[PDB]
């Protein structure tokens, strides 16, 4: 309660053959569907054609999405990667969630 | 003042000449120095290897910097390349001050 869970790491490290890009952010999670799983379809979204027709479910869960290059690289880091390297690929990922507060 | 590194003991001067080779001297002694020589010149290769120490850039800037780049537009001839006659030419003077740093 009176002690932080983690620190703010948000910088890249270049070790010649590899680069480690860390990126911390602050998030907010509301309560979705008022805690209910609701069945959704193209008819609930206001109907559609047959090409846009669907059937799925909404859930009360949120999800983290860091699947974009700008969440990891800064415009400068990206330029330092683009001008000097011929290829690149990801090797390992390390996700961490901390400093949680549940406001009411 | 012209740029560069001021050195108290700079790379020494490598001096080189062709050793004289006299043409056929008289058959009777003449105290005068020989002024007739065999015309010659020398050729060959020369290598010069220099090791430079670098100081890598650790900029923590956010937006992109100013890099030196060959302009992407199409030209008649590539820059820093030989023309259609085999004559190499450097189109512009390139300096070093591209990357920025705080004061």
């Amino acid at each position: 309660v009176g002690n932080s869970s983690g620190n703010w790491h948000c910088d890249s490290t270049w070790m010649g053959d590899r680069v480690i890009t860390t990126s911390t952010r602050t998030w907010a999670l509301p309560t979705y569907n008022n805690h209910l799983y609701k069945q959704i379809s193209n008819s609930t979204s206001g109907g559609s054609s047959n090409d846009n027709a669907y059937f799925g479910y909404s859930t009360p869960w949120g999800y983290f999405d860091f699947n974009r290059f700008h969440c990891h690289f800064s415009p400068r880091d990206w330029q330092r990667l683009i001008n000097n390297n011929w290829g690149f690929r990801p090797k390992r990922l390390s996700f961490k969630l901390f400093n949680i507060q549940v406001k009411e | 003042l012209m740029g560069g590194f001021g050195l108290k003991h700079p790379p020494p001067q490598i001096l080189i000449k062709n050793t004289p080779v006299p043409a056929d001297p008289p058959t009777t002694f003449n105290q005068s120095k020989l002024n007739s020589f065999i015309t010659q010149y020398s050729t060959g290769q020369v290598s010069v290897e220099i090791e430079w120490e670098l100081q890598k850039e650790n900029s923590k800037r956010w937006n992109p910097e100013i890099q030196y780049t060959s302009n992407y537009y199409k030209s008649t001839s590539v820059d820093f390349a030989v023309n259609t006659e085999g004559v190499y030419s450097e189109p512009r003077p390139i300096g070093t001050r591209y990357l920025t740093r705080n004061l």
